[PDB]
């Protein structure tokens, strides 16, 4: 075996061990160790902040799960707030799209949580928190070095490790979008990410649109793939909005088909036809404002 | 009415006038003037760059559409390229997602065109172009103010207005995404935007329903109206090459739905599961789905009967024989055969085609093509046809329905979108005037005034079309005739940037600093602005700014060779010549490449009206020792009354001196050429002259006589002109 | 305690790092402890920059020892940067000029004033690093698909980010420098260059007003840079640039190292340059030019205005002002810009002339009429030291440098290579590479610098800049001297030499040509580009593959578990393969056993002159033809041959060259072949080729030209796919 082939086989073996580690017990990947190594190239990279944070953070959550205990936290709206909550002894931080939407940026007008910002928006927000925490640590450690042994034992040292679970919304598209989104989080040091089973750009009670489970799973798998490439054991949170949802954008997945609603009186016309006919009547009676029916090309038979 | 109510009514009225203006003739809005004004708030805003650009740019396109002419452009890969093309006199610019993807940014890795960048990416790119153009204008105008009125009429002023049509991809989501995307373009000064009818992140080409596409265009228009910008909305369709659509809901798409045996999905997953079970652990895609045992059974039976399971066994055995490597190639082989088998057995066709197999034949086709599924079934059942047809059965694993892509479908989509768009565009791979015509004629049959746009793929191999060079030259003009007013080589800038970098890097390793010398020579020959780069970037205007900022107190003062034979030399010789024969005409000398980036040069003599009195198309060539030969391919003293006065002899003297020529070869000479060179031998310009009549003349240069004529006193030269 | 142990450990590790050979002869103004104090507790690792810095520095040291050098330019796009590496250039330069010219979404493009935010050049560099890292990932993906034999045949390019980027002046004090360096490291840049100018002081279009800072300030920038790099555990390459060769001003006289180069007035009865300037401006104002109110910037006393006024009167400057103001009124009160400049120039000359402007060394040298002993002492002496020595020697000349100060308060200095040396020497212990900024490309000036530095620091690596704007054809050098210039730099220890904004220039020319071509020749403009790309086998030929489509498909397959739906050649040039097949017959008959490869590339980059080469298994060139196709006015094609070789004597007179001609004639649809300056062998060759019927007619002006007309019937006969006629030709039947 050539040096080239040996280096490959070595990393595949290392990657396979990583896959098989207890960390990923009961986790299914829709890809091989080989398929991950193929993506990695030759020049070393190391996302150490996210890698180490992910490890400690996951072990700690597992610990709390076995003790039937939990972290209770909130979303900090500033780097100061994030540093403060760690001083007050809260172990982990949440970062949400709602607050990111409300805050805006230099080029994004603040507004409702429609996840209509660029996919870079929440990672850009998270980056500030990570830098705040890392800086707090450097400042703490500098002062503590000046202190005597007795003073060190007296004054408490706060834990400023970036245990963050940030909002990845719906993934902001398909697998390229998800991988890009995850990559941006990892690069700034975020170890946890949450993805929901909504259709993007569909948010408004009522009118909540879900996607099929196969599409949700592919988002999660795409996320895992990206994390594996980057050698970060990142914490993937799978959210469902199905508790309050009324709509789904496809009936293709078998898992959703039990929950499909249908009409039992088949002599009734379609909900669509009846809606457009109602709107067309308003238009014809002279309300020119309601011309939504012009969006569709519905036949005369259906209108009748 | 309170001041509050009056201010509102006023803006609604103003907005209504704007709506009703001719600009938006035949355009449908799904919203009122009131609905726009209630978004605007109280504090005034004004996106003047985009507003003014949109107006002029749209009027100009309309102008070109009525004259059956068009702009032919490409995508600049740098602000320099964008400014350059405007100097070279191209009227408008294209900006595409492909080049934006390829370039990347500080936080975005460069990569394929999947539109997976943040929606801010292309606007951020466009912003640089707009700033480049606006700055070019400010720098030009500063210099022009320093010039006299006669210098201003002499020097040309370039048009650096930001006439850009930028790529808005699919809209990057729903209406909030589209409006945000459009807003970002407008804020940086872009007046034109193109939106396609694909599903995001699926770039196996998946379309969306026409109602979703229309809502994108309507959402775009809404945002533009709020911002008081009459922006140019381009509606693109990818339906020509598409195979899939993510919904069957829209009636306009239902005519193109393909329908059928077990489901295509079940049969595919069963096939994959077999590979897995036979031991290829790599193919575990079936774990994505929770397909029932009944479906796996049915599907398994079908794969067995048709011998697909047979092909899997064979494939897996081949896989082991090779020694368990990438299954990529082997799986593809099987899938193709499987797809064919399923399509064949299922009887895969449209509902119109299904009822046609069972009112005239041609009457039905016309009805089916404009009919919903519910409508087409009703008509068929009334006619006593009720063929078996299921499109759910042909769905892909993802859940995408199959459609009949092609120019007919592109037309169907584009027609539905025409009332919500200013320009329509059918995406094409192959450059073909017949395909373009089919589209253009269908659209114009129903919308005679609908402006169009044509894309030209840089990757499309033009030399495989079988077209002549002259047909390739005329292709842009032929598009313009069919009403395609804006035609673009998408990522041209990316390509030319690459070739240039390759050449210079190679040149630098090959000829060291001579690589830079040769670039500089090239720039001097064409009189490129890059010759003086300090001036190009706007140093003169910057100094002015420093003077103003400092009140002229900032210290700018200190204490304690000809590279080529100038054109002016020949102009002075022609002044003597013009004098002796008593022409009133001041003769200008021009020496540029005959076509862009050619080694073949053209020297031209121009009159005061800029009419070409004479020319020489030639190219210098070196032998293996570096000795230079002038190869002449054409020559003219166009005016008959300017001939046999040694005009061309003066030009030759200059060319021989300029290029240090030892000889001159004339390829395929005329009679006049034989007479000319023979007499030039008598005047002693040439020592020897050999002539294979009709083929070649070889004339050896008389260096003593050249040196004599070039003596600065011009005694010998004066005698030559007068004798 | 564990706390104290962890600290001591990292200090020890950091101390070892400090003491490593990498930093031999480097002075730090801080301890290992002072670095560790900054690092905190949570690990970070800037691995891309760390590893790049190591390899890049070792490589430069290697090239320095061999008296060789890297010759590079600044790429204007990520594509250009990736391209250079394919063409086999080892390292990349990134400059503020091109960054200024390009602008950004919020920065208007403009001159190189370093007026952009300090984040601007790092943001630019980040794109290059991502481009290179991505190129590597794409290359490696494709190479994994290849077989061992394919991998040994196709070449693997080195896409490591060996970059030296422009850190300008540091963009302020130590916090700015550290922030700037941090931003470069974070995006993976291993090298940075800092110059000894004052920020926001740069002028365009003038040969004056270049303001230096004292050497202590420059050194602190370099030290601050090193500190930041040490904190981040990156052995980054610090380049110390001096602009002292062309400078005229310095913003302080505090540093002793600069004081030898201070200019001062020797005629002390002259008023200050400032006073005289403001008085001149005030006169314009008082005579009614309201535009020139620059004097309102200062609060100069009446006594100073009086003194200055007297001097301007005596010298006739006030005279010139009156004349100027009258000309201004005559024209009709238009822009005074031009007229004021006229007067200022004459004023400056007058003041310089009368004031007797020279260094303190030159002033005391005049009084001493040993001479050369003094010059050497003055050149290494502070002002206080030089005055002391002079007074002891009984010389005490009148000298005032305060009098020569500009309105801003900048002191005047004697710019030149001697000053550049002085600065660079002071900076040498704090920098890895030294660089004298130059306008003119001149080996003598470079030598003067290189020899002076190496006299005191034999191991000091250097860098040379090559201005794209400098007119090379005005130097009077030969083409061959221009070719050798980079190699001559390398010999003098200049290891990294760069054409600063080369990418900007080539980007411009390319855009001009294609825009012109498109308007001239429509879609034929694209056809011709595509032809060019096929001939050199550019990766841009297949752009989908270039940007990394194959690796992207793989990613989609993994993401989807191969469930994502993926289901629903005309010949442009006569292929090289055809000749290879003919040469297989030829190699067979003469029983050579060497598999012959055909190669057809431009003889030099972007040339119309092609070179066809026949290559053996060892990649030795057995034969070649340097030729160029030319069209007449009707489009008829002629092959112009300038050279040809069947290099091996035992391969000659077997019709190897005749087979090549047959291919070339067919490939290029040639009607004739012209041989320029033929040899004897060429006369013999073409004469016999006429007998075999390849040519109808052959004319030969002995020693000058051969013109051979092609026999089309016979070409068609030989090209018949059965290869009957061709087989006979090869075997001589
Ligand atoms: C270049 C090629 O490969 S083929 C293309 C040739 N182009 C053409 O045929 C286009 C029409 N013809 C022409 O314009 C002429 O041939 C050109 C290009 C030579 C221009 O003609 P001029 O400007 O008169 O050339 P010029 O005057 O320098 O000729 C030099 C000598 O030849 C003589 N000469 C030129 N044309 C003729 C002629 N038709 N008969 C006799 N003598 C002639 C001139 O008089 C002069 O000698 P003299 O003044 O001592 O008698
Ligand atoms: C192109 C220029 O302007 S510069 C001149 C070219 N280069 C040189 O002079 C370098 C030295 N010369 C050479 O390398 C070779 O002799 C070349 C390139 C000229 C010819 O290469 P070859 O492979 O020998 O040519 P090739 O074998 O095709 O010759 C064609 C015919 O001419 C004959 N021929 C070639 N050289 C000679 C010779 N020196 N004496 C007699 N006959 C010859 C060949 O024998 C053959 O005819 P035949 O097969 O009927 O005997």
């Amino acid at each position: 075996h050539t040096p080239f082939e040996q280096d490959f086989e070595k990393d595949v073996a290392a990657t396979q061990r990583y896959f098989d580690s207890s960390r990923f017990a009961g986790i299914i990947r829709l890809y091989t160790a080989r398929q991950v190594v193929e993506q990695r190239g030759t020049i070393p990279v190391d996302h150490i902040v996210a890698r180490e944070a992910a490890g400690a953070f996951y072990e700690r959550l597992r610990e709390l799960f076995a003790a039937r205990k939990s972290i209770t936290t909130f979303g900090p709206y500033s780097p100061g707030q994030a540093v403060s909550m760690k001083r007050m002894g809260i172990e982990a931080i949440y970062l949400g799209g709602w607050a990111t939407s409300a805050k805006g940026s230099s080029t994004e007008d603040p507004g409702p949580d429609l996840a209509s910002y660029p996919l870079s928006q929440v990672p850009d927000d998270a980056a500030v928190l990570v830098r705040a925490l890392l800086t707090a640590d450097r400042n703490q450690h500098y002062l503590r070095l000046q202190m005597s042994e007795r003073q060190r034992a007296a004054t408490p040292a706060y834990d400023f490790r970036p245990f963050i679970i940030a909002d990845a919304d719906t993934g902001h598209g398909g697998d390229p979008h998800v991988r890009n989104l995850i990559r941006r989080f990892v690069e700034v040091g975020v170890p946890g990410y949450h993805i929901e089973d909504q259709r993007p750009g569909t948010k408004k009670q009522g009118g909540k649109v879900l996607v099929p489970s196969d599409e949700q799973i592919k988002r999660l798998n795409a996320a895992r793939f990206q994390l594996d490439i980057m050698r970060v054991p990142g914490i993937i949170v799978a959210r469902t909005d199905a508790e309050a949802a009324n709509l789904i954008d496809s009936r293709a997945d078998e898992r959703d088909q039990p929950f499909l609603l249908g009409a039992t009186k088949l002599d009734v016309p379609s909900y669509k036809s009846c809606f457009l006919a109602m709107v067309r009547r308003f238009y014809e009676l002279g309300v020119k404002e309601l011309n939504g029916h012009l969006l569709y090309a519905l036949g005369d038979s259906e209108y009748a | 009415h309170t001041p509050f109510e009056q201010d509102f009514e006023k803006d609604v009225a103003a907005t209504q006038r704007y709506f009703d203006s001719s600009r938006f003739a035949g355009i449908i809005r799904l919203y009122t003037a009131r609905q726009v004004v209630e978004q605007r708030g109280t504090i005034p805003v004004d996106h003047i760059v985009a507003r003014e650009a949109a107006g002029a740019f749209y009027e100009r396109l309309r102008e070109l559409f009525a004259a059956r002419k068009s702009i032919t452009t490409f995508g600049p890969y740098s602000p320099g390229q964008a400014v350059s093309m405007k100097r070279m006199g191209i009227e408008a610019i294209y900006l595409g997602g492909w080049a934006t993807s390829a370039k990347g940014s500080s936080t975005e890795d460069p990569g394929p065109d999947l539109a997976s960048y943040p929606l801010s990416q292309v606007p951020d790119d466009a912003a640089v172009l707009v700033r480049a153009l606006l700055t070019a204008d400010r720098n030009q105008h500063y210099l022009r103010l320093q010039m006299s009125e006669r210098q201003r009429a002499a020097t040309p002023a370039y048009d650096f207005r930001p006439f850009i049509i930028a790529d808005a991809d699919t809209g990057h989501g729903g209406d909030p995404h589209v409006r945000n995307l459009i807003r970002r373009f407008v804020e940086v000064g872009v007046p034109g935007y193109h939106i396609e009818d694909q599903r995001p992140g699926t770039k196996g080409k998946v379309l969306v329903p026409s109602d979703e596409q229309i809502k994108r265009l309507n959402a775009a228009r809404f945002q533009l109206d709020i911002m008081r910008v009459p922006g140019i909305i381009v509606a693109r369709t990818d339906a020509e090459a598409a195979n899939l659509i993510d919904s069957r809901a829209d009636e306009r798409d239902q005519p193109f739905l393909l329908g059928a045996v077990p489901s295509y999905k079940s049969c595919f997953l069963a096939m994959v599961r077999r590979f897995y079970e036979l031991g290829v652990k790599e193919l575990n895609g079936h774990l994505l789905y929770a397909l029932g045992d009944s479906e796996y059974a049915a599907a398994g039976g079908w794969l067995e009967r048709q011998g697909i399971f047979g092909l899997v066994s064979d494939a897996v055995n081949a896989w082991r024989e090779d020694g368990q490597q990438s299954i990529d190639g082997i799986f593809d082989q099987v899938e193709s055969r499987f797809v064919a088998a399923w399509e064949d057995d299922a009887g895969l066709m449209t509902y119109g085609e299904a009822v046609a197999d069972v009112m005239a034949p041609e009457e039905w086709r016309a009805f089916a093509a404009r009919a919903s599924l519910h409508a087409a079934r009703a008509k068929a059942k009334e006619l006593g046809a009720d063929p078996p047809w299921d499109c759910e059965l042909a769905k892909t694993p993802e859940g995408y329905y199959q459609i009949r892509g092609g120019i007919p479908y592109a037309i169907a989509k584009s027609l539905a979108a025409a009332p919500f768009a200013d320009i329509l565009w059918m995406e094409t791979k192959t450059a073909d005037l017949a395909d373009a015509r089919q589209f253009a004629e269908a659209i114009h049959a129903e919308f005679p005034d609908q402006m169009l746009a044509y894309n030209l793929s840089p990757s499309f191999n033009w030399d495989t079309t079988g077209m002549t060079d002259e047909e390739m030259r005329r292709f842009p003009e032929e598009l313009g005739k069919m009403g395609f007013v804006f035609n673009f080589i998408t990522y041209g800038g990316h390509q030319i940037d690459g070739v240039a970098a390759e050449e210079f890097a190679t040149a630098l390793r090959q000829d060291g600093m001579l690589a830079l010398a040769r670039l500089q020579r090239k720039m001097r020959l064409v009189e490129s602005p890059y010759r003086t780069p300090q001036t190009l970037v706007g140093g003169p205007r910057s100094d002015a700014a420093l003077a103003a900022s400092s009140g002229r107190t900032a210290t700018t003062k200190a204490m304690g060779v000809q590279t080529e034979v100038p054109r002016k030399l020949l102009e002075e010789w022609l002044a003597m010549w013009s004098g002796h024969y008593q022409l009133k005409d001041k003769l200008r000398v021009q020496l540029r490449p005959q076509r862009a980036g050619s080694e073949v040069l053209e020297l031209g003599i121009h009159g005061e009206s800029d009419d070409k009195l004479a020319n020489v198309i030639f190219q210098p060539i070196q032998d293996r020792r570096g000795r230079t030969i002038l190869l002449v391919r054409d020559q003219n003293t166009f005016g008959a009354e300017l001939r046999q006065k040694r005009l061309m002899t003066l030009i030759h003297l200059w060319l021989v001196h300029r290029f240090k020529a030892q000889a001159v070869h004339y390829v395929t000479p005329t009679d006049d050429n034989l007479y000319q060179t023979s007499k030039m031998k008598s005047h002693g310009i040439f020592t020897e002259v050999n002539q294979e009549v009709g083929e070649i003349i070889v004339a050896e240069v008389n260096h003593p006589r050249i040196a004599e004529l070039l003596t600065p006193d011009r005694v010998a030269l004066r005698k030559l002109i007068t004798k």
